[PDB]
């Protein structure tokens, strides 16, 4: 009955209007601080006593007054993709040995990756500088964001998402200025790291001068490649960017500095796809023949994928036969036939380097 | 005379340029200036409402 | 003892005087989180959030005023109105106009008994599209990963639309429509968005179905 | 009254009293296009004077191009080493706004301070971003930002004479920018940077080789040999990656061996099957 | 054009000549306009005498 | 064809739904329409005039009951 | 200049309808509705608000992207306005007057009887199909050399009956800015 009574009491200090954002020019004396709106128009006012005046600073976040316009209350920092960049979940760890190969790859992102991390010292007594970067590119084969994926959820720390689609911005590309301020972020929650998926289409040549939006997004991108040409020390973020053709790059990107490291994924060899295979096969319940030397005789070339989707085909074209336990004579029949129809529909898979 | 001293109260002394977007049958017709301004005027003066036309 | 009353007399009273601030959560807004405690100069504490607007603008605001910070992670449509610059209630969901509703389907009279000869194909897809619904059950017994996307081609007619419609209207499950060159718009990556805003209203609706023509008009 | 001056807006000035990184002992390539860099920024910053008295006319308008290899921003990096004066460090991109008119403000005040503490340099890294023609409203606020850069420019007119400004320039493609900039009067010199050279190649090897832990079996001369017949790069952070298959272990002093394996780790890309033509 | 004292103009012009001349046409009768405007006057070709 | 007058007497009809005038405006139009048989031209091409016109239309300028018939003699 | 006298001498009345349903801008389509009162609105002043609408309006005459009058101080609904295009091409391409009937064929009959019989008689007398339905085809297709293209086109302006019906050229459809075209062919 009585905590009503106390909400109503809050609703009355409720009669006091929210406050106006800005930011910090200069301050010309202690009376007359040089400001500006997060809306664009620029003010000098006073302020009351109860800041302290160096602890202001320019190029601070503050609150002002609806009238007055001064400083009452103010707020160090704040940026709204940033915790939803941290929202991605993903299972594994143990993906991280279901996805089988490339081992060589596994261990060196885990080297280049994580090492500098946990390990500056074993880099600053060879006086070598740590690589602030790396690549990888599908699909000749694929597992890109699923590898770099439990390499997230498996290192854990702090990490940050991004599709390149979330910099489209629409007017004024100051999404740009999300990368700088998104950069800002990942040195407030440093160390961390970076993916980028599809960077193609963010990564482009600008070749033929043309329309608009190749131009603003060129400007983006030397956002980008100004802020791995620092003038700033990269040591402490990571960077991870899957695409499907390393060529429209632009050498700016393909220079090291800014992209230390090349990796990339290759069709799985059936020593590989064996193993994918094999860890397909746990969740799906079987006939107690089992021989996995057949479809690695007959599946070749495919990806990953491919595979898992030819164990999936084999499952579902096994719903036909309503067996609980299935006989891999039908895996080798639907899984056969119709991974051969993947193959003919598997028109153009060759991409550049 | 008197019609001259009087639609000059009116429409003076200022008077935006607008664009003429669409027309209502009402005698309102949907107007457009900068920026993003839509509106339904009802006027029977100086009109040769006819021939204004949309743009 | 009798008092109690009383207080709810004044709690009701108070309850008429929210209606005139509830009057109208007219101007929607964008909202940043932030919880912040501002020690002086002798304490304050509480709770400051941070606030967009319809407009562009941006504000900072002690806590609403009504619902807390409850809800939630930064986010939008918060009514609050006017000059008042607080929020009497948060509301969903989403947006946007054409892109909420590109297509919601009551239903195509025509069914696969009007067609004939793909029984086979039918039958594939009848499969993809039916076993999620009903036969979950068995997915999970086997272990089953169902499938997503079901390719769709061949030279009119053929008539797969006419297929894809009508055992879209034996579904009884939610559909959408949707034309490939939609996506194609007039600013930088409106079609994002656009997907993006369709697989949320689809993820809400779930299960549902979704179809799309010419993709190799915006897939090349 | 008006701004002080100068109070600002935004940039600010500044930022090297907690920076550069490294002197310019680092790379030892160039020691020509260094020295364009010298009698073109530093001898006229110390002599205004000696140019009147010579009657030369000292340009303030610095540009650079040929990467990569970078080079570049390493000569401001190390110019800040060299010079005690004012730096502007702006990403080409990084002054777009919302409102086109912020864009003359922030530059009108860049210029104003830039003279405020003159003697003074300004560098914008690869306004190739707004040196393209364009037309349509929504970039025609960009279409008002390079009314911007032909505002600054005739501002850029405007430290003439004598005191005083330094306006240093780079980008990776030179071909889009309008030559009303490059054209003679406001920026009147063109540096290239050039893809390192046997000179290049060793004095580039040597200074990589000197801030790593190295063997006395490592050959400089076999990787001026092999590599110079085709690279190229980047060179330095080749050598980089050498010391980087040295970090793929749990090593103590790299050997030849991670140097050879990381010169054919990065790069080589071999042409042509076809090539029989010579 | 200097010694005959008539106003001196060079050719496009990049970008930019079209935005304070005209909107989008021709462009050449705009040009011309002024060149009306503002008479005698010297029209110069600039450069696109190239390699 | 006097299918076009059908078809827009037909719909125009439609409402009201009587509101007996508009099974009087379906006659209306072929009175004129359906009737024939005379041309005219002007009434007339000599140059007299028809006099059961100007005097029957004076009358329903304040048309109120039957004028409008007795005009409808036409 | 008598014309033009009685037309300036209505502002007197048009004043004192000038007070009331001026408010009306601006134009805007809501978004959602949030319950059976309250509607969340976007307009074009690019600011958005949740209000209801002017009691004189049903509240079921609503739909989801209606552009609807407003009352800008209350912000509340005015009245539901029908349109909501278009750009000045489509009207453009709004045809409408006759020209060059029937008997301007050049003895072309087979062609002519079919390219009419398609349009005019399932338009002209729509109960004969509906009897015997079956279905008249949806769309024609005319080719072959210029002479005569086009000009047939030009005969159906002219027997064309009632509903009028919308030339389109070829050209409008292509501009540059991708994206024009489609909302056009769309939204005719
Ligand atoms: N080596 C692998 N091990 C396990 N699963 C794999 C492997 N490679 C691919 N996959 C499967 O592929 C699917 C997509 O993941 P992936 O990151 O490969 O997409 P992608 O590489 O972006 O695809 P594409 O390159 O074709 O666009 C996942 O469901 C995953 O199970
Ligand atoms: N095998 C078939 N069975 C039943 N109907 C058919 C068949 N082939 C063609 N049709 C008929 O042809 C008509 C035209 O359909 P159409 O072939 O254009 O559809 P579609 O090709 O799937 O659509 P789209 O052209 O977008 O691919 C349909 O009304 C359909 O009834
Ligand atoms: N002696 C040298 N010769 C060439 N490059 C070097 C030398 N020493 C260091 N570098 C490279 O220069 C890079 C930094 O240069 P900078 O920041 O100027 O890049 P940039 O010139 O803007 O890039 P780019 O010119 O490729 O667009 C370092 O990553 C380093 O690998
Ligand atoms: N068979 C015909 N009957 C009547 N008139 C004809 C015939 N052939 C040509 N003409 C006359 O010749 C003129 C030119 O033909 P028209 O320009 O209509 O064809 P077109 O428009 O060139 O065809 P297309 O649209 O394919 O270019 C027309 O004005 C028409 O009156």
């Amino acid at each position: 009955t009585k905590q009503y009574e106390k909400s109503e009491n809050d609703l009355k200090a409720l009669q006091s209007v929210g406050q106006i954002v800005g930011e910090v020019l200069k301050q010309l004396t202690e009376e007359k601080f040089i400001v500006k709106a997060t809306n664009g128009p620029r003010y000098v006012v006073g302020c009351r006593r109860q800041l302290d005046k160096s602890k202001l600073k320019p190029g601070t976040r503050v609150a002002l007054d609806m009238t007055t316009l001064t400083i009452m209350r103010y707020l160090p920092r704040e940026v709204d993709p940033l915790v939803y960049n941290m929202s991605h979940e993903d299972p594994g760890n143990v993906s991280y040995s279901e996805i089988g190969g490339l081992s060589e790859q596994i261990r060196e992102l885990r080297e280049v990756i994580e090492l500098p991390l946990t390990n500056p010292e074993l880099f600053q007594r060879v006086g070598i500088i740590p690589p602030k970067g790396c690549l990888l590119y599908g699909p000749p084969g694929t597992g890109k964001t699923l590898l770099a994926r439990a390499v997230a959820s498996q290192l854990d720390c702090n990490f940050l998402k991004v599709v390149s689609s979330s910099i489209v911005d629409k007017y004024i590309g100051e999404s740009a200025r999300l990368i700088r301020e998104m950069f800002n972020y990942a040195r407030d929650h440093q160390p961390c790291i970076i993916f980028m998926d599809e960077i193609d289409a963010i990564g482009g040549r600008r070749f033929s001068e043309g329309t608009s939006a190749d131009r603003e997004i060129q400007r983006t991108l030397m956002e980008l490649l100004n802020q791995m040409d620092g003038f700033d020390t990269l040591h402490r973020v990571k960077m991870i960017m899957a695409t499907n053709r390393p060529d429209t790059l632009d050498p700016a990107l393909l220079r090291p500095g800014r992209l230390d490291r090349k990796i990339h994924i290759d069709l799985p060899n059936e020593q590989a796809r064996l193993d994918i295979l094999k860890i397909h096969a746990g969740p799906i319940t079987k006939h107690g023949e089992i021989d996995y030397e057949a479809i690695v005789k007959l599946s070749d070339g495919f990806n990953g994928a491919d595979l898992r989707n030819v164990c999936t085909e084999a499952g579902m074209f096994a719903i036909r036969a309503d067996h609980d336990f299935v006989v891999q004579e039908d895996f080798m029949k639907a899984v056969r036939k119709v991974a051969d129809s993947k193959k003919l529909e598997s028109k153009l898979d060759y991409k550049p380097v | 005379e008197e019609e001259r001293s009087k639609v000059d109260d009116l429409r003076g002394t200022p008077m935006s340029v607008g664009t003429l977007e669409e027309i209502i049958d009402d005698n309102h017709a949907i107007v457009s200036t900068s920026v993003g301004s839509e509106h339904y005027v009802s006027i029977l003066s100086f009109v040769d409402k006819d021939l204004l036309e949309p743009g | 003892t009798h008092e109690l009353q009383a207080m709810k007399d004044k709690i009701k009273e108070n309850s008429e005087k929210i209606k005139v601030n509830k009057t109208l959560p007219y101007l929607v807004s964008n909202v940043i989180e932030l919880l912040d405690v501002d020690p002086n100069d002798s304490q304050r504490k509480g709770k400051c959030a941070v606030i967009k607007t319809s407009t562009r603008q941006t504000y900072f605001l002690p806590v609403i005023g009504l619902v807390d910070a409850e809800k939630l992670k930064p986010g939008d449509l918060v009514g609050v109105n006017k000059d008042s610059y607080l929020i009497l209630e948060t509301l969903p969901t989403e947006y946007d106009s054409r892109v909420k509703a590109m297509e919601v389907d009551e239903r195509p009279t025509e069914q696969y008994s009007d067609i004939g000869g793909l029984d086979k194909q039918i039958q594939e897809l009848v499969e993809a599209i039916v076993l999620p619904m009903n036969h979950k059950e068995k997915f999970e017994n086997l272990g089953i990963q169902p499938p997503k996307g079901v390719l769709m081609y061949g030279p009119p007619g053929t008539g797969k639309t006419l297929l894809a419609r009508a055992c879209a209207a034996q579904t009884k499950a939610t559909f959408l429509k949707l034309a490939g060159p939609q996506l194609v718009q007039m600013f930088i990556g409106d079609g994002a968005k656009l997907v993006r805003d369709a697989f949320a209203l689809a993820k809400e609706k779930a299960p549902s179905i979704i179809f799309i023509d010419e993709l190799d008009a915006i897939g090349t | 009254d008006v701004l002080p001056p100068e109070a600002d807006s935004s940039i600010m000035m500044l930022t090297s009293d907690q920076k550069p990184d490294v002197m310019y002992a680092d790379i030892g390539g160039m020691d020509i296009q260094k020295q364009e860099v010298r009698e073109a920024v530093e001898l006229p910053l110390t002599h205004f004077e000696l140019y009147k008295q010579i009657g030369i006319d000292p340009p303030r308008g610095v540009l650079m191009y040929g990467p990569p290899g970078c080079g570049k921003t390493m000569l401001a990096k190390a110019v800040a080493h060299h010079t005690t004066a004012a730096f502007i460090r702006v990403v080409g991109s990084e002054f777009v706004q919302k409102y086109l008119g912020e864009g003359p403000r922030m530059v009108r005040d860049v210029f104003r301070l830039a003279k405020e503490n003159a003697p003074a340099i300004i560098f914008i890294d690869e306004i190739d971003a707004i040196a393209t023609k364009r037309f349509d409203a929504q970039t025609g606020a960009d279409r008002e930002v390079q009314r911007i850069l032909l505002e600054l420019l005739n501002q850029m007119d405007g430290f003439d004479q004598n005191v005083n400004v330094k306006v240093i320039m780079a980008t990776n493609r030179a071909d889009t920018l309008d030559p009303a900039l490059l054209r003679p009067g406001r920026l009147d010199r063109k540096i290239e940077f050039p893809l390192p050279d046997r000179r290049q190649k060793r004095l580039i090897f040597s200074t990589i080789t000197s801030k790593m832990n190295l063997s006395e079996e490592v050959d400089l001369e076999d990787y001026v040999a092999r590599p110079d017949k085709i690279s190229g790069a980047d060179i330095n952070s080749i050598c980089q990656e050498s010391g980087m298959l040295a970090v793929r272990e749990n090593r103590y002093i790299v050997l030849a061996k991670d140097f050879e394996k990381a010169y054919k780790t990065v790069i080589k890309k071999d042409e042509q099957e076809h090539e029989f033509y010579k | 054009a200097h010694h005959t004292d008539c106003t001196f103009i060079r050719v496009s012009g990049s970008e930019l000549v079209q935005k304070f001349i005209g909107e989008g046409a021709r462009m050449v009768r705009e040009l011309f306009v002024m060149a009306r405007e503002h008479a005698p006057s010297i029209i110069f070709m600039d450069e696109i005498d190239s390699i | 064809p006097y299918h076009s007058d059908r078809q827009l007497m037909s719909q125009v009809a439609v409402a009201g739904l009587l509101t007996v005038l508009v099974s009087f405006l379906d006659v209306r139009n072929i009175i004129l329409g359906k009737s024939h048989y005379v041309l005219y031209g002007l009434v007339a091409a000599m140059q007299p005039r028809m006099l059961v016109t100007f005097d029957e239309e004076l009358r329903p300028l304040p048309v109120s009951v039957r004028v409008g018939q007795a005009v409808d003699v036409v | 200049a008598p014309p033009a006298l009685w037309d300036l001498a209505a502002d007197k009345q048009t004043l004192q309808s000038e007070q009331p349903l001026q408010v009306a801008r601006c134009t805007k389509i809501i978004n959602a509705d949030s319950e059976d009162p309250k509607y969340i609105i976007n307009v074009k002043q690019f600011a958005k608000f949740v209000v209801d609408l002017s009691d004189q309006v049903a509240p079921t005459d609503i739909e989801e992207g209606m552009r609807v009058g407003v009352d800008r101080n209350k912000y509340q609904i005015h009245i539901p306005l029908p349109p909501k295009i278009d750009p000045t091409v489509t009207m453009m391409q709004v045809e409408e007057k006759p020209d060059v009937t029937y008997s301007d064929v050049g003895g072309c009959k087979e062609q002519i009887e079919k390219l009419r019989e398609v349009v005019e008689t399932p338009l002209l007398h729509p109960e004969r199909f509906v009897n015997l339905g079956i279905e008249p085809p949806k769309g024609v297709l005319l080719f072959g050399p210029p002479g005569t293209g086009k000009t047939l086109c030009a005969r159906a302006v002219a027997n064309r009956t009632d509903a009028c019906f919308i030339r389109v050229i070829g050209s409008e459809l292509v501009q540059k800015y991708v994206g024009e075209g489609a909302r056009m062919v769309r939204e005719l």
